[PDB]
DNA sequence: AGTGACATATATGTCTC
DNA sequence: GAGACATATATGTCACT
């Protein structure tokens, strides 16, 4: 995923 | 545990002046000889015999044992809000880091840890080691049992959620996947009740910003406004406002992909950027602006 | 219901008898058939190693008498917590109302700490000033005295702390030297997990500066500002954050004397509050900035 | 108490 | 996947001093 | 109170499908 799917 | 309760027990029967001869009655529920082997502790009451014991006692079975006894030490739940609630973004480091506390968090606590709590740092871990889907295990073989369940569930929980969250991540970059199962569980997660329990809402948010960069991938904005407008409802009924810049950034590729308004694009991107800045991330705001950059805008 | 109450937990966690029982060292797959279907009584051994692997506490399993508080108050709880009035009285009015919603539906059920909390926190709403409102001694005798005495500091304690702070605020005489005891135990308070619990001592830090400013005793303020940092980091509740620079930029102003640095941090606290979206408290921020002269 | 520590 | 058979463990009762 | 022996129940191992 992308960075801002990162949130964890 | 043995004379914790038989501690008890002794404690509440003197300070009542009642005598082990008068509780104990007739003996047609219990007798002294058993009562002082409960008391000293050479023995653990059976259930049926500690209600006699509550009930003579005036209180209710719950009362002598109400300690919160097998309770998890509040540095777990300091170091799984550390896993939580502080976003990588995928950074090396950050992601490196939560690894390294997973293992320092199992190794602490996992003869007291519940079920539930294990598989949150299992899943966790796989979703933060996760690289790529050619060499990341498909969440089919890691959690087989597990995601045929959630194939099937209606209301998720948060473990269910994170599994989820894994099969979004194997599901990015690849073709020829199972495309009607991807838009079911798009309208499962959209239709999830938001309460008060931040990690669930976190792992919430974390699928909605799968969801859309999947749809972004896939070139599918349909009902993709519908996933921005949930994921803002988690950040304002949590105030939560650390994964705000994210969907700033989304409503930007919504106007750079769908709209064809770079204008706009452009304009939702430097309001996550100030965001993030006023935020002080600095892992945030030079991937924002490495996005950006990447997009052709400013 | 002993067998049924392990038995339906079990199965809504999707557990299997194998998974609960692991390597059968505690408790075996045939004695959990036996447990759950009624044939045995389970031991508190047992039944202890069980509520560890559900993670319910044993109370949880076997309370005939056990009342479950529904989602809907602590989504009430949350609304009354975490978003912060600023003495609006709009916000103030909504919250008040509210409250009493929250007690006619949930009185029965409710714990005397949880309407200790809701007691203590209409109070500190509603709060008008020092001379109208109820003394803090004359409702929160006991509470306040234990205060005195406690080291540690609960919820509740901090709560009564705030309202003891929003009294305090506008009396030109006071007991000084109680107030420097208070301040150095809120200081020494270890930020939790509980988001309600760094919420409220937020609040008192935050009093504690405004005591401060109204006293003109800027000893020690640098290091509340730095511990209503520390709350704002662990706990990543950034809607208190412009608070913190109103904070910084008081310093500046009335402390340091250093105009262009204090206007620097007000202008801060305003950006902060516009990408929250919170006019209320930009519109205050700003009002604040042009009454201290800049 | 003035508004900035009016966070409830 | 739940069974039943049978031994063992533990709590409990009934003496005994 | 405490030790001795018997009993009821919980639990474990085996065996079977």
């Amino acid at each position: 995923l992308p960075y801002f799917a990162g949130c964890l | 545990l043995k004379d914790s309760i038989g501690l008890r027990i002794k404690t509440e029967r003197e300070r009542q002046q009642m005598s082990r001869e008068v509780l104990c009655l007739d003996g047609a529920e219990l007798t002294v000889r058993q009562l002082i082997r409960i008391e000293k502790g050479e023995s653990l009451p059976s259930l049926d015999r500690l209600s006699y014991i509550a009930k003579r006692l005036g209180k209710s079975m719950t009362e002598l044992l109400d300690q919160d006894n097998i309770t998890i030490p509040d540095e777990y739940y300091e170091m799984k809000n550390r896993l939580i609630k502080f976003p990588t973004y995928r950074n090396p480091d950050r992601i490196k880091s939560k690894l390294t506390l997973i293992e320092e968090v199992y190794e602490k606590f996992f003869d007291i840890l519940p079920e539930e709590e294990l598989l949150t740092l299992d899943i966790l871990e796989n979703i933060l080691s996760f690289t790529s889907w050619e060499e990341s295990p498909k969440v089919e073989e890691i959690y087989e049992d597990l995601f045929e369940q959630v194939k099937r569930k209606r209301k998720f929980s948060t473990n269910d959620l994170l599994v989820i969250d894994y099969y979004f991540f194997h599901l990015y970059g690849r073709k020829q996947y199972d495309k009607k199962l991807f838009e079911r569980i798009i309208k499962r997660v959209l239709n999830q009740e938001i309460w008060t329990d931040d990690v669930y809402n976190i792992v919430l948010f974390n699928d909605l910003m799968a969801i859309a960069a999947l749809k972004i991938f896939h070139n599918s904005f349909s009902d993709f406004l519908t996933v921005v407008d949930k994921a803002l409802a988690v950040i304002e009924k949590s105030q939560l406002y650390s994964y705000k810049p994210s969907v700033f950034v989304l409503k930007a590729k919504y106007e750079l992909l769908h709209k064809e308004n770079k204008k706009e694009a452009a304009e939702n991107y430097d309001k996550a950027i100030v965001f993030a800045s006023v935020l002080e991330d600095s892992v945030l705001e030079e991937s924002i602006k490495a996005g950006k950059l990447a997009d052709g805008l400013g």
